[PDB]
């Protein structure tokens, strides 16, 4: 899911 | 286009930590990897710092090892750009070098960089290094002392999806043990590695199946032998025919991410966990192995690495929160925690958003970040400088010196001095003090006494006194009533200044040879004369001690300072460095902060001198001008008395740092921030995790759960599992108390927040772009824009606007509302009926993640199709697509420098700058934005914003914050300046020893997997500023072409005043 993937990436989680 | 990048705050997050015997055989070291920085400590009883270095690469791999017949351990480092090296620690005296034993680039140009990224492992017998860089390959660096360029051979691995690898202990030939994935599930295979036949022979145990989510492999040392495989429900032990398997209920509810061997035999292991819990893994021997146990120790911050030190002390390295030193206790506390925090190291964390505010409404900016994630998330208020808090300020003019006076503990008196006069305070004079036995000293314009002559310069400590009458010196000693004269000398020139800080030596500054000299005492004889050069006399001189080393400091009348290394027995002056600080003459004075002595320099740029990395740092006091100063206890204790030109002042002083960071914990992930000045408060988007109930609850109290006003969304539009619950937080600008929390709908994420006015409406709103987020769907198909106004006390929902996608970005645009809705850019107007109506939009996107505007122009950063430039044609009421960069850059952040120059960060840690082509055949040559500057940052950038931390040769100023916590600055250069800097960029490379012998040009090269170009239009300010910290012998290697070294000091200094 793009929004979660993006939210994760901003953490670099 | 000519830009200059420099670091304002080094990266704070911890990628890696390793423990061993690196500095000596008997020292126990902690090595910490921040991104490009390697920290070296010695373990005390705390941590004594010894050496911080920087590399030209992101440290991807770092482990210590010790070959046969090696005095101490060697360090293996691998960067993400695939630079390998082996470093040794050599300390030949006062000097410390990280010297490169071997080095080489181990990249292949055929290769799929994998999920789980780089893995770097070393054999127990230290015969070999193993790397997993790409899928289906396995690279091997054979570790005989001959191979010094680190030449490597690849073995082809038939397993195309490897999760973890370790080398095992107790194996004849070297053996790797690894978990991989095909269909069918996840498995454990073992191969032996032949060095002489060069490929894989089959291993000890056969291929076993493991858990669907088995993710970590621990290799147990030889008393036990095998491999431990950590997964989500189970921990298992594997050794040939041995298989033990525990599945404890505790570890179900969160994932284990890091581990560390505690007891060397392997009986005990620490386990770290995504929600911050610490476990002990206990192997119970019976040299068989009977059972595995898991015991819960306590909570730490969320661990990226873990490393046991000695004696129950664990270092917890975080990347999402502050790093910490914690103590493991035999006995639980009142709440069942065996964990106890000892020290805490600030991580500005993942910076996910920030803004620049003049909070203390003067002219100096403060950064306010969104830092961290989950329970570690916070706001950080970041202020440049060292502040002093006033407690009283008598408006008294003049004042040409002051001193504090103490018979027990407290300071009591405070003596002042004025032309030819002397007033003394509890609400001319050269010194006032507390001396041996009883009595206090006082030294006037003429005599405490000589032969009708006037004392011109004084100096004193607890037991000795030196005065100067013209060029004559006298040596006094303090004895149980009045002062007996010891020595007498005449200097060749007039004495200017004098210091005898404890006493076998005497520092002296003279009047016509511009000299600073060390004299023996009592002999007065000359141990060392140093010509300072120039034609301005010294004004104050001072010897002191910074972090165990000895120094001389001499302020000149032009605001320059000199500083040398003092011997204290030889009195020799070494390693002359010269620092500009202000324009008027500086007065030096010692004071104490923690358990350190620093120096307060008084000029029109007040400065505190101290020692960080056994180098001396200079840091500004956030005060207009200070002329004299002294430490106090009497305004009252632990203080500083400070006189300026036209009034006095007393107060406390901040921590002695370049940056002051105030920290506001939230206990949830903040995601976006913006200041709304008319409400004097902050809007912050945040989310918290909640878990499927017996009915959704909340794991711990958070900022949203404990606001000082609540509200929940009202809207009827869309009529142990975990889930994010989002909120808008209203935050008092002064107290940073969470004033109000508004909660959004179930499964609505707030992704974007603005604080603007719209239309002719006089109100100031908070506007929130949201998205309806279901793990099943790929992109969202519903979201909304919501218009809140912070009335008083509480938020009221003013407007609502349903849209058909995620609202990734929003910006105020010319009285209207620009928004990205999930691959569409849209422009909203604000009606007199308090409603958003569409004006125009643009669909030539893939995912418009990032907007910024200027005038009628709009910068659109896309998911994958780089950047493009749009205009609002105000007559036609339309969008006009002006130009576009035709490169496949996966954007992270975007910013408009000026109307012709656009800056961007991509997901490969690179920066670029795009320009409008100013060429003929407009329709296509002017529709293409040309990349005009490339630069590899080494960091992932989340946010640009315009602003500056500094103001109480360059133009413009853009700050940026990164996932790793580094705060950075970008500025524009004149072409005159870029060429000069680019010049001495390449002169500095020839002179600066680079750790791992990585070439700087290679480091900063622009690099994806598509292409690798060299950096252009970009100056590495970190590299330009390193000019100040080298030899003057090597400085002159860098000035061959009318230039002088002392002239470039001036240039590089002026540029350090930028951040």
């Amino acid at each position: 899911n793009a929004v979660q993937l993006l939210c994760a990436r901003t953490r670099d989680g | 286009s000519y830009n200059y990048v420099v670091t304002a705050q080094k990266p704070t997050a911890v990628n890696g930590c390793v423990t061993g015997h690196f500095t000596s055989a008997e020292d126990l070291n902690l090595l910490i990897a921040k991104n490009t920085r390697l920290e070296i400590y010695v373990v005390t009883a705390g941590l004594r710092p010894v050496k911080e270095v920087g590399m030209y690469g992101k440290i991807a791999v770092m482990e210590l090892f010790r070959p046969k017949g090696e005095s101490k351990d060697l360090l293996f480092i691998l960067t993400a750009k695939y630079n390998a090296c082996i470093l040794e620690y050599k300390q030949s005296g006062e000097s410390i070098d990280i010297i490169t034993r071997a080095h080489g680039n181990v990249q292949d140009r055929i290769g799929r960089p994998s999920e789980t990224g780089i893995i770097g492992i070393i054999d127990p017998e230290c015969r070999m290094i193993g790397l997993r860089l790409y899928d289906g390959l396995f690279k091997v660096i054979p570790l005989d002392r001959d191979n010094k360029e680190l030449k490597a051979f690849n073995i082809r691995l038939e397993e195309l999806h490897v999760i973890d690898v370790k080398f095992l202990y107790g194996c004849q030939a070297p053996t790797i043990c690894f978990v991989y994935q095909d269909p069918q599930g996840r498995h454990v295979k073992t191969y032996e590695v032949s060095l002489r036949e060069k490929e894989f022979n089959k291993g000890p145990w056969k291929q076993e199946n493991v858990e669907a989510e088995a993710s970590m492999v621990i290799a147990v040392p030889e008393p036990f032998g095998g491999a431990i495989i950590i997964g989500q429900e189970s921990i298992t032990y594997h050794n040939g025919d041995k298989y033990l398997a525990i599945a404890p209920p505790i570890i179900k509810q969160s994932t284990i991410v890091c581990h560390n061997r505690v007891d060397p035999n392997g009986s005990r292991y620490l386990l770290g966990d995504m929600e911050g819990r610490l476990f002990m893994l206990l192997l119970e021997k019976e040299v068989t192995l009977k059972d595995l146990r898991v015991e819960l120790l306590g909570e730490t911050s969320i661990a990226e690495c873990l490393t046991y030190l000695d004696n129950g002390v664990v270092f917890v390295g975080s990347r999402l929160g502050d790093s910490q030193l914690v103590k493991l206790n035999v006995d639980s506390n009142e709440q069942g925690s065996y964990v106890v925090a000892m020290e805490t190291f600030t991580n500005l964390g993942p910076i996910v958003d920030m803004c620049v505010v003049d909070l203390e409404r003067q002219g100096q900016g403060q950064l306010v970040t969104c830092s961290g994630a989950f329970k570690e998330g916070s706001l950080r208020i970041i202020r440049n400088g060292i502040g002093i808090h006033e407690h009283a300020s008598i408006d008294l003019p003049g004042i040409k010196g002051l001193w504090p006076l103490r018979n027990r503990e407290t300071d009591d008196t405070l003596v002042l001095s004025f032309v030819g006069q002397t007033r003394v305070l509890m609400l001319q004079t050269f010194f006032c003090g507390n001396v041996a036995h009883q009595q206090l000293i006082q030294i006037t314009s003429a005599s405490v006494e000589p032969q009708a002559k006037n004392i011109s310069v004084a100096s004193c400590n607890s037991s000795q006194v030196v005065v100067a009458v013209g060029r004559a010196l006298y040596y006094l000693q303090i004895h149980p009533q009045e002062l007996r004269q010891i020595s007498h000398t005449e200097m060749e020139h007039e004495v200017a200044c004098l210091d005898i800080t404890p006493s076998p030596l005497c520092a002296i500054g003279l009047w016509t040879d511009i000299s600073a000299r060390i004299l023996k005492l009592p002999s007065f004889e000359l141990l060392h004369k140093e010509m300072l050069g120039g034609e301005i006399i010294p004004r104050s001189i001072l010897m002191t001690t910074f972090e165990s080393s000895h120094y001389l400091l001499c302020a000149l009348g032009d605001g320059a300072l000199f500083y040398f290394g003092l011997n204290i027995e030889t009195g020799l002056l070494s390693d002359r460095k010269k620092v500009t600080l202000g324009t008027q003459p500086t007065v030096l004075r010692t004071f104490r902060s923690l358990s350190t002595t620093n120096v307060f320099a008084c000029s029109d740029r007040p400065t505190v001198i101290y020692s960080s990395n056994h180098k001396l740092v200079f840091s500004n006091v956030n005060l207009k001008e200070v002329n004299y100063m002294c430490p106090l206890n009497s305004g009252y204790p632990d203080s500083l008395a400070l006189a300026n030109n036209s009034t006095l002042t007393i107060g406390t002083i901040d921590e002695i740092q370049k940056l002051h960071i105030r920290t506001v914990p939230l206990y949830e992930s903040p995601r976006k921030i913006c200041y709304q000045e008319v409400s004097q408060c902050f809007g912050v988007l945040s989310s918290r995790i909640e878990v499927q109930d017996t009915s959704t609850t909340a794991l711990r109290p958070s900022a949203s759960t404990q606001a000082l006003s609540s509200s929940v969304s009202s809207s009827k539009l869309f009529s142990g599992e975990e889930v994010e619950v989002h909120n808008l937080l209203i935050i008092d600008q002064h107290t940073f108390e969470v004033l109000h929390a508004h909660q959004f709908l179930q499964n609505e994420y707030a992704l974007s927040l603005v604080s603007c006015k719209l239309g002719k409406d006089p109100n100031t709103y908070f506007i929130v772009g949201t998205a309806m987020v279901y793990p099943e769907e790929a992109e969202p198909k519903q979201g909304r824009i919501v218009v809140f106004q912070y009335s008083d006390g509480k938020l009221q929902t003013v407007a609502e606007k349903e849209v058909k996608g995620a609202v990734y970005s929003m910006v105020e645009f010319n009285g209207k509302l620009l928004a990205s809705i999930n691959s569409t850019v849209r422009l909203y107007e604000w009606t007199t009926e308090k409603e958003l109506r569409t004006e125009c939009n643009h669909y030539n996107n893939i995912m418009a993640l990032y907007l910024k505007t200027k005038g009628d122009f709009i910068l659109v950063g896309d998911l994958m199709r780089s950047v493009l430039l749009l205009a609002y044609k105000p007559m036609e009421g339309n969008f006009e697509e002006i130009a576009r960069d035709f490169n496949p850059n996966w954007m992270s952040a975007v910013e408009i420098l000026d109307d012709d120059n656009f800056l961007g960060a991509e997901n490969a840690f690179n920066l670029f700058v795009c320009q409008k082509d100013s060429a003929a055949t407009t329709d296509e040559e002017r529709q293409h934005l040309q990349e005009v500057g490339l630069f590899h940052l080494g960091e992932f950038v989340n946010v640009f914003c315009h602003g500056s931390l500094v103001m109480q040769p360059t133009q413009g100023s853009v700050l940026f914050g990164t996932v790793n916590g580094m705060i950075g600055l970008v500025t524009s250069l004149s072409e005159s300046w870029y060429n000069l800097l680019l010049d001495m960029q390449n002169r500095l490379n020839k002179v600066i020893k680079s750790v791992g012998k990585i070439e700087h040009s290679f480091w900063r090269s622009f690099h994806t997997e598509r292409k690798t170009e060299p950096a252009t239009g970009f100056i590495d300010g970190d590299l330009i500023e390193s000019f100040l910290d080298i030899s003057r012998p090597k400085m002159q290697e860098v000035v061959a072409n009318e230039a002088t070294a002392d002239d470039l000091i001036k240039v590089v200094e002026e540029l350090t005043r930028i951040h």
